RNA sequence: GCGGUCGCCUCCUAAAAGGUAACGGAGGCGCUCAAAGGUUCCCUCAGAAUGGUUGGAAAUCAUUCAUAGAGUGUAAAGGC
RNA sequence: UCUGGUGACUAUAGCAAGGAGGUCACACCUGUUCCCAUGCCGAACACAGAAGUUAAGGUCUUUAGCGACGAUGGUAGCCAACUUACGUUCCGCUAGAGUAGAACGUUGCCAGGC
């Protein structure tokens, strides 16, 4: 019955306190993981005005999947648009990101990275 | 004597005495203003002295509503000494007023009461004052 | 709180100057510092 | 049992008491904050720790007074311990009906609150008495006040057979 | 109540309190199909208003053309002097 | 002629010489002073940098340039235009 | 003359850059801290009443009104 | 062109009421079997799964009552200037705050299922 709190509300307010140090330059550009109630997400930006650089998804459907922490989890974990991109900076709102997301932060730490 | 009670500092400024008015330019408790055409320094021994004869008039008949309250209080030293060696113990409490403002208001009794009465208060405050009529 | 005094081994040396309660904690200290004449950061003696 | 007898009896009132537009607007039971307290400053307080082990599920954190007026005031005591339900002990010494092993003020009141934070104070030694009173016969103050599923007393009422007082 | 004022002039230099003491006032109406576009009044027919619309009511215009009840609203009196400055109106629409 | 009773007061400190200290549009070099103050009334902008917590200071050439950042609160920026 | 002051820090006077006097009006310092330091995470203020051995209107954890009116080791302003 | 995602604008962007729809997509929803972990209870912090639903949030559309932006007409103040002794007054420039009438239930940046 009390006031219960949304939680898209803190994630980009913490996206925010994150966004001071850390942006994609596309000389480095960050990608950025929209966490979902099922699903995970990522994309590369650049940080210039605001247009949008590189684009991958998981959810994109090349193939479909469950099981959040998958390697579908793992190929969203290593695609890419190929150009002239090296090892990313990996923006995390999530708690443990050298672990939580580290789905994603696994797989392309060899290629993109 | 209406003074306060808690104050932070004790010695300050002479206040600012130029211009018109500013706030409490029209009368509300009662239909009848004395209004103000001057400026000075009225100094709550005035307002006591001036207050206890109104009503010494008023025979404890009507009521009144003050408008004018002396908050930063006046110092001033005691035998005539030497010049400059600190500031004098705080011995008043002033109130400014410029021309434009309603001083004081009574409510219900006849205008002839009001007129024969605040000309006799008036004969204490170091202002020239008007009678006011409410006139919207 | 009083002054102390470090310097490595190896050095021999006391450049480090730092400061210690005598109630906080009376117990002698040791922390590893970069002493010179070694490229290392060695253990200091809190003389 | 109490875990699920927050659903033995509830799911199907507390998904009709009301008629609101979907089952989610209808509410469930409000989480509850088992706190206990002292009335010394010292070895009472010091010494009436476990009362939560034998209650609730928190081991003993040192909260104290915030208001703390003129001698209220004191620092680091264990007199409120915050074993508020969460989800795993949300089904705390509180919905535990070892209110009856008393006989005394069961119906206290018309009614429970005007501020939706019900209070619901086992006043005596009315709580935890399946225990025998060994070293629980001393000074023991408690502090169940919590909000409930219900704005004011009015529904709240005529279906809180759960506490039934 | 039938009270006619005109259309006044901007771009004034303060040379106006002399010409003020020759009865006049300034008045601005407020409202669509026109706009701040000043109109000017003076006193002594102002002696009866008295009878006029009381404070809340009507008024004729005649200013030029959109002559339509308007309603003096603000008010600005003077101190030391029983003198008035800048009362101003608005249309109904 | 009588021995006062003195004052308990007479005591204050040098001031500091806070402010701005190069114009808006002007050239810079690297490594000069813009402003100087107690906490942070300006917040540092592109290509400048916070000291000891004061001092923003030039990163690099150019002209300087003063701006709004949010709704209430300003900051300081160098571009490299020559 | 007697008395009191004499170094360093904060504010007002000081007149919207900086600077600016009087035996002008107010407060402070002669440290402290192995943590109250560096780094990575994680969290959140008051003035508000609920009726809860006990109640000292104030001994408690909640709950919601809570807009910085809270908290900063130390005075005051500028800040968060 | 709808929603989801990033980057501009002075809350014109709001808190205060509601209205109505779907789960393509945000949500309410199941527990500790595991990764991490509350000196305190997996509600925040995590996991596999979603049979069950749209209240709420979410989005538009309504309230100018709730608050900021607040165009003119004046007016205080002020820079020169000629007077007089100023708590002023005249003469020229720049003219505020507050008060209204208003605008007022955001302009877009660039992508994804269409």
């Amino acid at each position: 019955m009390i006031s219960k709190i949304d939680k898209n509300k803190v994630r980009l307010k913490r996206h925010a306190r994150v966004r001071t140090n850390l942006s994609g330059t596309a000389e480095k550009p960050r990608l950025n993981v929209y966490r979902s109630n099922k699903h995970i997400y990522a994309q590369i930006i650049d940080d210039n005005k605001g247009v949008t650089l590189a684009q991958a998804s998981s959810k994109d459907s090349d193939i479909a999947t469950t099981a959040t922490k998958v390697e579908l989890a793992t190929k969203v974990g290593e695609a890419i648009a190929k150009k002239a991109a090296d090892k990313g900076i990996k923006e995390i709102v999530f708690d443990r990101g050298g672990y939580l997301y580290h789905g994603r932060v696994k797989a392309l730490a060899e290629a993109a990275r | 004597m209406l003074l306060p009670k808690r104050v932070k500092y004790r010695r300050q400024h002479r206040p600012k005495t130029t211009g018109r008015s500013k706030g409490g330019n029209y009368v509300t408790f009662g239909e009848f203003g004395l209004q103000a055409t001057t400026t000075s320094w009225i100094t709550s021994r005035q307002i006591e002295s001036a207050r206890i004869a109104m009503t010494r008039y008023m025979k404890r008949g009507g009521k009144v509503w003050i408008k004018i309250f002396p908050h930063t209080p006046y110092t001033k030293k005691p035998l005539e000494v030497r010049m400059g060696a600190g500031k004098g113990a705080v011995e008043g409490w002033i109130a400014v007023v410029k021309p434009g403002r309603i001083l004081f208001e009574v409510a219900g009794v006849s205008e002839e009461v009001a007129r024969e009465a605040l000309r006799l208060a008036s004969h204490k405050l170091p202002v020239k004052t008007k009678f006011v009529k409410r006139e919207e | 709180r009083v002054n102390v005094t470090l310097a490595c081994t190896e050095c021999g040396d006391r450049n480090y100057i730092t400061t210690k309660n005598k109630r906080n904690n009376p117990e002698r200290i040791e922390m590893k510092k970069y002493c010179p004449r070694l490229n290392k950061y060695t253990l200091h003696r809190e003389t | 049992r109490l875990k699920e007898k927050f659903n033995t009896e509830v799911t199907e009132n507390l998904m009709k008491k009301f008629n609101y537009s979907s089952v989610m607007e209808v509410p469930k039971i409000d989480k509850i904050v088992v706190n206990m307290g002292v009335g010394d400053a010292v070895q009472n307080s010091k010494v009436l720790d476990n009362a939560v082990e034998e209650l609730e599920l928190i081991t003993g954190q040192k909260p104290l007074v915030t208001k703390a007026k003129k001698s209220i005031a004191t620092f680091r005591l264990r007199e409120g311990m915050p074993i508020g339900a969460k989800v795993t002990l949300r089904g705390e010494r509180m919905y535990e009906f070892l209110d009856k092993l008393i006989s005394v003020s069961l119906p206290r009141v018309r009614d429970f609150q005007g501020v939706s934070k019900k209070a619901f104070d086992g006043r005596g030694n009315y709580t935890l008495g399946v225990k025998e009173q060994l070293i629980f016969p001393e000074i023991d103050y408690d502090k169940v006040s919590k909000v409930r599923g219900m704005d004011i007393v009015i529904v709240t009422t005529a279906n809180t057979d759960e506490e039934a007082r | 109540s039938l009270k006619s004022i005109i259309r006044q002039g901007k771009q004034t230099r303060s040379d106006l309190k002399q010409l003020r003491k020759s009865g006049k006032v300034p008045a601005v109406v407020y409202g669509y199909g026109t706009k701040n576009v000043s109109v000017k009044v003076d006193e002594v027919e102002f002696i009866k208003v008295i009878r006029e619309v009381g404070r809340n009511g009507v008024i004729e215009l005649g200013v030029g053309s959109k002559t339509i009840k308007v309603m003096v609203a603000d008010y600005q009196f003077d101190p030391l002097k029983n003198q008035i400055t800048h009362i101003d109106f608005l249309a109904i629409n | 002629k009588k021995g006062v009773s003195s004052t308990k007061n007479g005591r204050d400190s040098e001031s500091k010489r806070l402010g701005a200290k190069r114009a808006d549009g002007q050239f810079v070099t690297g490594g000069s002073i813009l402003y100087r103050q107690r906490g942070t009334k300006i917040y540092p902008g592109e290509n400048v940098g916070r000291g000891g917590d004061d001092t923003l200071f030039a990163k690099i050439d150019g002209v300087v340039k003063f701006e709004r950042k949010g709704r209430d609160k300003k900051q300081v920026s160098v571009y490299a235009v020559a």
